[PDB]
RNA sequence: GUUAAGUCUGGUUUCCCUCCAGGGUAUCUAAGCUUUGAAAAAAA
């Protein structure tokens, strides 16, 4: 029994539907193949900083990302690289809401207000040693799904 | 059935008596067990109107008010200005979740009209000036929590939580 | 020859970080995201290595015919930017 | 890798061990001293006088009293008893 | 009571982010955070640091708010956006120097305050150079990631 | 007409990586030992 593969299935379902343009999907595939090895070597917090820096957390994309947590009709817009980093960010946050590491209400109230994403990063920094051990198999499954389903250039 | 009443935690001395309940039930959602506060409701989108303290509604997700939860209804001098409602014990924004809830409850809110006469430009203010910390432990954290100086001798613990775990956005108006 | 606590910082700031860009060949400006840096090791930097060989009739030919005519090679990447040429000294005949 | 704090002695790197590995070495020595006539009272005594200080981080023969290891982890250090010869050869502290 | 580089950068960026009132100051600080790290590498920490101090134009009142920033979360950096940004980045660097116990807060506030102590600061920085250039660029890389993450591109 | 006096301004913005490669190949058990020694016909 490996339920992180089912969690990866449902998260990959959501993000594979939320990426309209195929270039966005291929970009997410490259993100998935890179960031798991990056979080292995470098740790969770540096990789998370890198991810949120390349994700362009404007309230627009933040709102599409919040709506992904409920809708399955939400869409991620932006450049292919931007949306791929946002999709990987949603992957991580989805794993965190599931597995109860972070309350969903706190996550949503942080993604809404800009004065609270800092508290979100603080909580994630406090929990990073746990997250680093937990999410490895989930992210490896995400990577396998990406390179299985999304074609490459 | 059970029913709680939310009371906001401002920096003000206006929460002495507006309520007619002390215990009512057998337990409260908000807890203090040698660790500090737990299960603190975080009302969002609402401001405070500490000029006759109430919870003004706003539209900012950034605006929020925090406070504790105990059973009861307010003073039976109300039911025309309160955002009373039933919740399925899951839609409550809580922090330091220690004791789960039993799928239902009822809460009352100190509430007022949005005052359609001025732009509501808010101001986020914490609660420092430990003199106010002490008169807030005495005003409300004693009256309803006789657990103080009965089981808990660690005031200076419940102190440090009230500093960092309780804030709110103010109106400035 | 510096102490190790001071020489680490000196040596690490002794490398060449060059910025490169990519030009959007329609607007002839920098492509979005097309900006990065590359560290280089200065010319005339010296590294030390050893080439060990186990016994064989070929190791003899290797060490007497190949290594005696092996002077310049290209190391690393960025070769078309002219960034790889290296001389091999062979302590055997330098010291 | 180490960055010194509270000290005035430059160390660029340091030897690091843990109490679990020492407990394992002690089990090795204890079992091997019974299955053979040999004995290692010296190594055993060093290891046991270290393991007596379990629960605290320990610098062996130096006086660092604090340091940050591998760029991430800050540790306070006690000096065990500054008359224990080092088991390692080189004059690097052992944490 | 030791904060790793990323935790330190988070807590510094929090105050810097709340102290920049006008959004253009934040957007300029973003570009400061994105270029000054490679500047610190190329030109050295000390030259870049006095360059930042000069670009801030401490103005004797920008300096007073910059100092109030260390004490209370109620402070505010006022001035031109392209100067307030440099003053906020100067605060970033000073916060690092202080919390890492490399240089004392009183001495840094003095060396920023008036003229004689400034050259003593130059001396002290040349004495403390290997302690500073050891790991400050990781702290600044974290600052840069945070500013790219939390401030919209102009 | 004569004199006399210059004054203001002294670097800003954007871009901070993108794409491919994310393991391939060989080896995937081998050789032994495969039962031995006591009890096979017992007293009523």
């Amino acid at each position: 029994y490996e339920e992180d593969y089912k969690l990866a299935l449902e998260a990959f379902k959501k993000v594979f539907n939320a990426l309209t343009h195929y270039g966005a999907k291929q970009a997410f595939r490259s993100r998935a193949r890179d960031l798991v090895e990056e979080i292995y070597n470098s740790g969770f917090i540096p990789t998370f900083f890198y991810i949120i820096s390349k994700a362009e957390l404007n309230s627009d994309s933040l709102d599409s990302l919040i709506s992904l947590f409920s809708s399955d009709n939400a869409i991620l817009r932006g450049s292919d690289e931007n949306v791929s980093y946002s999709a990987y960010l949603f992957i991580i946050l989805y794993y965190l809401i599931k597995r109860g590491i972070i309350e969903q209400k706190f996550l949503i109230q942080a993604l809404r207000c800009e004065k609270t994403r800092l508290d979100l990063i603080d909580k994630l920094y406090n929990l990073a040693p746990i997250i680093s051990a937990k999410i490895r198999t989930y992210l490896l499954a995400i990577k396998r799904l990406s390179e299985a389903l999304i074609e490459a250039r | 059935s059970t029913q709680r009443e939310y009371v906001f935690i401002p920096i003000t001395n206006s929460i002495t008596i507006d309520v007619k309940i002390t215990i009512g039930g057998s337990d409260h959602i908000t807890n203090i067990d040698e660790r500090g506060i737990h299960n603190v409701l975080v009302i969002t989108g609402y401001a405070v109107d500490e000029k006759n303290g109430r919870l003004v509604p706003t539209l900012d997700p950034c605006d929020y008010v925090k406070g504790i939860l105990v059973a009861g209804t307010p003073q039976q001098a109300q039911s025309n200005d309160f955002l009373t409602l039933k919740l399925p014990a899951n839609k409550l924004y809580l922090i330091r979740k220690k004791g789960n809830i039993s799928d239902d409850l009822k809460i009352y809110i100190p509430y007022s009209s949005p005052d359609a006469r001025n732009s509501m430009k808010t101001k986020p203010v914490s609660i420092s000036d430990d003199t106010i910390v002490n008169n807030i432990i005495k005003e409300v954290f004693d009256k309803i929590y006789n657990i103080t100086q009965k089981e808990k001798v660690k005031i200076e613990k419940v102190k440090e939580d009230i500093k960092e775990l309780f804030s709110y956005y103010a109106l400035e108006q | 020859v510096l102490e190790d606590s001071i020489g680490r910082e000196v040596i690490n700031r002794s490398l060449i970080r060059v910025r490169r860009i990519r030009i959007d060949r329609d607007k002839k400006v920098v492509e979005t995201g097309g900006l990065w840096s590359e560290e280089y090791v200065p010319m005339k930097t010296i590294f030390f290595s050893v080439l060990l060989g186990k016994e064989s009739k070929e190791s003899a030919i290797f060490a007497s015919c190949i290594l005696r005519n092996l002077r310049y090679v290209i190391l690393g990447g960025k070769e078309t930017i002219g960034k790889g040429i290296v001389e091999l000294r062979w302590v055997k005949d330098v010291i | 890798r180490i960055i010194e704090i509270d000290s005035a002695k430059p160390y660029v790197w340091v030897y690091v061990t843990t109490y679990e590995l020492l407990k394992k070495v002690k089990l090795y020595l204890d079992s091997i001293s019974q299955l053979s006539n040999a004995s290692f009272s010296n190594l055993k005594n060093k290891i046991d006088t270290i393991l007596a200080k379990e629960g605290k981080n320990i610098t062996l023969d130096s006086d660092l009293k604090s340091a940050i290891l591998n760029e991430d982890f800050y540790v306070e250090l006690e000096a065990l008893n500054n008359k224990i010869p080092s088991i390692i050869n080189a004059g690097v502290p052992l944490l």
